[PDB]
């Protein structure tokens, strides 16, 4: 994933 | 054992002992023996600098990416490495009474407002290095020191404690600190070196790495592949700056597109923060060493 938080 | 690597510049005027006439010898505590020292010939003759001689130090030599060099506000140098006899010779920016961000890291509970101070002196001093050609691919708090009015002085070289029947390799780091692409071996665009800035970041504000294994090959797969929990606890502002800092895309990252340091420069974490009165040393320090 590109978005690592959340 | 200590492996230190120079970033030389493009006609470096390569130096021995006999070019450095010695004016003092210092007991600079963390820094330990250190020698006062001047340059005799070349452009920087008459220039005085700290010496350190290691014994069991290797020299690792690699060039910029990439004019007079100006000394930077929150940048110590190392001008001039080279071995003789079994020593290893670093001539550097003399700091008199420097200290180890770590050792302050240790002592101190940081708020965010503290961050705020020592992390915009570091970015003024990494995108410098930056523009001088310089990616550090694993920064890290031991490249941090502070100087005697606790100013950050960001160290232009690398530091390694590698260890004969493990091969040796050309690039060791610090796996904690290293961005995806990095991990991978796949790139280290100056992209890489803000994905550390956050790792540097969010250890600042929890006291905590954000990834990390039982082994550097669990700490490894987490940077790739890991969902982190974003602390609760921390403000709104310091959340989306990790959130931008933190993309493992490096093209999707703050700091990466065209305008580079001045992405983060603008950020809301920042807001308060003036970037020219920072960069005159007329910001006071959070904590005086
Ligand atoms: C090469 C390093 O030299 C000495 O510390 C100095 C350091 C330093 C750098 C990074 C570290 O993580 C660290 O622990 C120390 O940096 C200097 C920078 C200067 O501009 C002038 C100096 O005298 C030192 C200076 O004397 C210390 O002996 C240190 O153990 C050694 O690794």
């Amino acid at each position: 994933d590109d978005d690592v938080f959340t | 054992e200590i492996a230190i690597t120079h970033h030389v510049k493009e006609g470096h005027e390569k130096a021995d002992p006999s070019q450095f006439e010695l004016l003092k010898v210092l007991g600079q505590g963390s820094f330990g023996k250190v020698f006062l020292v001047k340059k005799i010939s070349g452009s920087d003759a008459r220039q005085l600098y700290a010496m350190k001689v290691l014994k069991k130090a290797t020299l690792k030599v690699r060039d910029r990416v990439r004019l007079v060099e100006v000394n930077h506000p929150f940048i110590v140098k190392l001008h001039y490495a080279f071995q003789t006899e079994g020593k290893l010779y670093l001539i550097l920016d003399f700091l008199r009474g420097g200290d180890l961000f770590t050792r302050l890291s240790k002592e101190v509970m940081f708020t965010e407002e503290d961050v705020k101070f020592y992390l915009a002196e570091l970015a003024l001093a990494l995108d410098h290095l930056h523009s001088l050609g310089i990616i550090y691919r694993d920064l890290k708090p031991e490249n941090i020191l502070l100087d005697e009015e606790g100013h950050i002085k960001l160290t232009d070289f690398g530091l390694s404690k590698e260890s004969h029947e493990k091969k040796a390799y050309s690039f060791c780091g610090t796996v904690e600190y290293m961005a995806p692409e990095v991990v991978n071996r796949r790139g280290h665009t100056q992209s890489a070196d803000w994905w550390s800035f956050g790792v540097l970041m969010f250890e600042m504000l929890t006291g905590t790495l954000p990834f990390q294994g039982k082994d550097r090959k669990e700490t490894m797969t987490m940077i790739l592949k890991a969902k982190l929990g974003m602390p609760q606890f921390l403000s709104p502002e310091a959340q989306s700056l990790l959130r931008m800092l933190f993309k493992r895309n490096p093209a999707n990252r703050l700091g990466a597109g065209p305008d580079g340091v001045e992405e983060i420069k603008r950020h809301s974490f920042f807001s308060t923060i003036d970037w020219n009165k920072l960069y005159r040393r007329e910001i006071h320090p959070p904590f005086k060493p």
